């Protein structure tokens, strides 16, 4: 969720397009060989029609949740049973985008805010001089 | 903890307030002048 995978050279041996974007999804570390696409690939060695083929097979699925060429697409990782999702990866600018939560991003927010709050609090807290008659005064 | 410390300072303020609340013949003369006046004029001069 914290990382960004890019194989900018992978565009160069092919060019970066849709079926390409699928395959380039396969090239990056974000890809899993435990998916059905790897099985289909290996079987082939030994874009709609692909989606047609995924309907026959049972397992985890990765499909195309966008086309903005030649830049952006969502690629959806979903668990098909009715189709349940899993996570959603975006493809923008020849870089694989990590699908970071919901909850985790919010966690990041809270963490940061709290941290600097603490810093300010201590730094200022050192400053005041207290006398019973004078209360708290800043010298 | 900070609130607690502030409360201690408050107790100090109270104590200080309390402390601040807590904190906030004739013949003798006629004879003596008779001499004084005499000696002072130096009128005697004899």
């Amino acid at each position: 969720d914290e990382l960004q995978w890019k194989s900018p050279e992978w565009i160069q041996v092919f060019g970066l397009r849709t079926e390409n974007v699928l395959d380039y999804f396969a090239e990056s570390p974000f890809f899993d060989k435990t998916s059905n696409n790897q099985v289909i690939k290996m079987q082939r060695q030994f874009y709609m029609q692909l989606e047609e083929e995924l309907m026959k097979l049972d397992g985890t699925e990765y499909v195309l949740s966008s086309v903005r060429e030649p830049d952006f697409w969502v690629i959806r990782k979903q668990r098909r049973t009715e189709i349940i999702p899993l996570q959603d990866y975006y493809i923008i600018g020849a870089n694989i985008y990590q699908s970071p939560t919901i909850f985790k991003i919010v966690q990041s927010r809270l963490m940061s805010t709290s941290y600097h709050l603490n810093s300010t609090l201590e730094s200022l807290y050192d400053l005041i001089e207290f006398q019973p008659s004078q209360g708290v005064h800043y010298k | 903890t900070m609130q607690l410390i502030k409360n201690v300072q408050d107790l100090l303020i109270l104590t200080r307030s309390i402390k601040e609340k807590w904190l906030l013949d004739e013949k003798q003369i006629e004879e003596l002048l008779d001499n004084c006046i005499e000696t002072f004029v130096a009128e005697k001069t004899t």
